[PDB]
C-alpha cells in the first residue's frame, strides 16, 4: 500500500542520512503495515545496531533472514551483534554463514578468527 | 615528388613534436619557475619555426591530399605546443611567467591559423576548404579555452586582462581567416557551414570573456570584456553577412539570419549580466 | 489529499538532497494519487534527467508542460534531453520555446546554436 | 494514526536539515490530523521563527505552551519573537518564565536585561 | 576580399603596436637593466614577427590601395618599435645592453625596409612607388 511505500521511503532516507532513530520509527510503521518487507527488517536491525541496540538488532536481523536467508550482509551483521555481546559461539556460526554466501568478505573471515580466539 | 616534399614535412613535424614533449617534460622534472618559462618560450619558438618550415615546403604541394597532410601537421604541432604550454603554466600558477604562457598560446594559435589559411588559399576542393576551416576553428577553440582556464587558476590580476584581449584577437583573426577561405565556397551547404563555424567560435570566445569578467565581478574587466564582446559580435556578424550575401537559397539565408540574431542576443545578454554585476 | 501532500514533500526533499531515485519513487506516488501536479511531473522528469534516463525525462517533461506550457525551465530541460539523445531538430525547437518564454536564458541560446550546428 | 506519525517524522527531518519551509508544510498536516502534538506546535513555531515569521511563531509557541507550560525553550523562543517585534514588555515576561523553569538559561537572562533596557 | 586580408593586417598591427607599448612601459616602470634588455629584445622580436605576418598576408593584396595600407602598417610598427627601444636605451645609458639597442634598431629597420620593398616590388603605380620609397627613407632616417 501507499502508506507502506511512504513509510519505507522515509525510513530509508533517514537511514542513509544517519538519523537512525527516525529510521527506526519509520520502519516500525513500514513493517506494521507490511511485515514481509525483509529490507525494512534488515535496515531496522541496522538502525538499531548503529545505536548499540544489539538485542534489537539481533531480533530484526533474524526476521530479515527468515524472509531472506541469502542476505550475507545480514548474516554478517548478525554475527557482529553476537560478537559485541560476547556470544562468540553464535558470532562464529553467523560469520561462517555469511562467508558461505560471500567468500570474499574478508572482514567476516577476520572476525571469524577473532571470535574463535575470544571463544577459545 | 609530392611524396618527397610531404615526407620532408612529416619528418620535420615529428621532430618538432618530440622536442616539444621533451621540453615539457624537462619543465615538470625541474623545480624552478624558469624551467617553465624556458620550456614555454622554446616550445613556442620551435613550434613556430616548425610551422614556418612546413609552410615553406607545403606551398609546393600542388596535390591537395598532401596539402591536407601538411595542414594536419601544422595543426597537430600547434595543438601539442599549446597543450604543453598550458600544462606547464597551469601546474605552475603562482602568477609567475603566466603572461608568457598566455601570449605564447595566442601567438602560436595565430601563427598556425594564418599558416593554414595561407596554404589553404591555394586549393579548390570544397571538402578540403571545410577541413581547413575546421582545423582553424579547432585550434582557436582550444587556444581560447586553454587561455580561459589559465586565467581562472591565477585569479584576477593582469592575467585575465591578457586573456580577454588574447581571446578577442584570436577569435577575430580566426573568424576572418575562415571567412576568407570560405569566400571560395561554391554551395550553400558549405557557406552555411562556414557561417556556423564562425558563429560557434564567436559564441565560445564571448562566453570565455564573459566568464572571466563575471567570475571576478571586477569593473575594470567588466568594461573591457564588454568592449571585447561587442567587438567580437560585430565582426562575427559582418563576416557572416559577407558570406551570407553569396547564398541564394532561402533555407540557408534564413538560417544565417537566425544565427546572426543569436549571436547578437548572446552578446547582449553577456553584456547585460556583466553590467549588472 | 494528505497522502498526495506527503508524497510530494518526500519527493521534493529527496530531490533537493540528490537522492533522485528516492524522489522518483515518491513522485510516482504523488502523481498516482494526484495526476495534475505539474510540479511533480516536472521534478520527476528532472529526477530522471539526472540519472541519464532521458526517455523518461522527456515523457515527464511533456506531461508537465501540457499542464503548464509556461514552464520555461521544463522546455529547456526537454530540449536538453532531446539534445543528449542526438535529436537536434527537437532540441532546437524546445530551446527556442524556452527562450521565447525566457529570453535571458543564455545557456538555452548557446545550446540552441550548438544544436543547430550538430543538426547541420 | 500512521498518517500523523509520518507527518510528524517528515516535519522533524526537514526541520533538522534546515528546510523549514518543508517542515512547516508537514507540521501543518501533522497537527491537522493530531492537534494535541505539542512538539509539532513547538517545532512549527520554530520553523516559522527561523524564517522571520514572528507572528506565526508566536501563535504556534502559544499553542505549544498551552499544551505544555513547562517547555522552557518555547517560553524563551516566545520571548524572543516578542523581542524581535519590539514588544519588550511581553519579551520580558516570557524570559522571566523561561528562567523560572530553567534558571541556567543565561541567554534568556541576558536577553531579559536587554529587553528591560529597550522597554525602558 | 582585399578588405578581409587588410583587416587581418590592421588587426595584427594594432595588437603588436599595443604590445610594444606595454613592453616599453614595463621597462620604464621596472628598476633593472634587464627590464630594459628584455623589452628591447621582445619589442624587436614581436615587431619582427608582426611585420613578417603582415608581409605574408599583404602579398595577397592585389589592389594597391590595400598594399599601401599594409606598407603603412609595417612602417608604423617599425617606427614604434624603434622609438620604444630608443627611449629605453637612451634613458638607461650606463653602457649596459646598449649594443643590443643599437643592433635591434638596425635589425628592425632592415627587416621593415626589405619587407616594404618586397611588397612594393609587386605593384605598378608611380605614386605608390614614391610612397614606398618615402617610407623606406623615413625609416632609415629615423633609425
Amino acid at each position: 500500500g501507499e502508506e507502506a511505500e511512504l513509510a519505507y521511503l522515509l525510513g530509508e532516507l533517514a537511514y542513509k542520512l544517519g538519523e537512525y532513530r527516525i529510521a527506526i520509527r519509520a520502519y516500525r510503521i513500514a513493517l506494521k503495515r507490511d511485515p514481509n518487507n525483509a529490507e525494512a527488517w534488515y535496515n531496522l536491525g541496522n538502525a538499531y545496531y548503529k545505536q548499540g541496540d544489539y538485542d534489537e538488532a539481533i531480533e530484526y536481523y533474524q526476521k530479515a533472514l527468515e524472509l531472506d536467508p541469502n542476505n550475507a550482509e545480514a548474516w554478517y551483521n548478525l554475527g557482529n551483534a553476537y560478537y559485541k555481546q560476547g556470544d562468540y559461539d553464535e558470532a562464529i556460526e553467523y560469520y561462517e554463514k555469511a562467508l558461505e554466501l560471500d567468500p570474499e568478505n574478508l572482514e567476516a573471515l577476520q572476525n571469524l578468527l577473532n571470535a574463535m580466539d575470544k571463544q577459545g | 615528388i609530392e611524396e618527397v616534399v610531404a615526407e620532408m614535412i612529416d619528418i620535420l613535424a615529428e621532430s618538432s613534436k618530440k622536442s616539444i614533449e621533451e621540453l615539457a617534460r624537462a619543465a615538470d622534472n625541474k623545480t624552478t619557475e624558469k624551467a617553465v618559462a624556458e620550456a614555454i618560450e622554446e616550445i613556442a619558438r620551435l613550434a613556430t619555426a616548425a610551422i614556418q618550415l612546413i609552410e615553406a615546403l607545403a606551398k609546393n604541394l600542388a596535390s591537395e591530399e598532401f596539402m591536407a597532410r601538411a595542414i594536419s601537421a601544422i595543426a597537430e604541432l600547434a595543438k601539442k605546443a599549446i597543450e604543453a604550454i598550458y600544462r606547464l603554466a597551469d601546474n605552475h600558477t603562482t602568477d609567475t611567467f603566466m603572461a608568457r604562457a598566455i601570449a605564447a598560446i595566442a601567438n602560436l594559435a595565430v601563427t598556425a591559423i594564418l599558416a593554414i589559411a595561407a596554404l589553404a588559399s591555394n586549393h579548390t576542393t570544397e571538402e578540403f576548404m571545410a577541413r581547413a576551416i575546421s582545423a582553424i576553428a579547432e585550434l582557436a577553440k582550444k587556444a581560447i579555452e586553454a587561455i580561459y582556464r589559465l586565467a581562472d587558476n591565477h585569479t584576477t590580476d593582469k592575467f585575465m586582462a591578457a586573456a580577454i584581449e588574447a581571446i578577442a584577437l584570436l577569435a577575430t583573426l580566426a573568424i576572418l581567416a575562415i571567412a576568407l577561405l570560405a569566400s571560395n565556397h561554391t554551395t550553400e551547404k558549405f557557406m552555411a557551414r562556414a557561417i556556423m563555424a564562425i558563429a560557434i567560435l564567436a559564441a565560445k570566445a564571448i562566453e570565455a570573456i564573459y566568464r572571466l569578467a563575471d567570475n571576478h565581478t571586477s569593473p575594470t574587466y567588466i568594461e573591457k570584456a564588454i568592449e571585447a564582446i561587442e567587438k567580437i559580435a560585430r565582426k562575427a556578424i559582418k563576416a557572416i553577412e559577407m558570406l551570407a550575401k553569396n547564398i541564394t537559397t532561402e533555407e540557408y539565408k534564413e538560417k544565417a539570419k537566425k544565427i546572426i540574431d543569436i549571436i547578437r542576443k548572446l552578446a547582449k545578454m553577456a553584456i547585460k549580466k556583466l553590467e549588472d554585476n
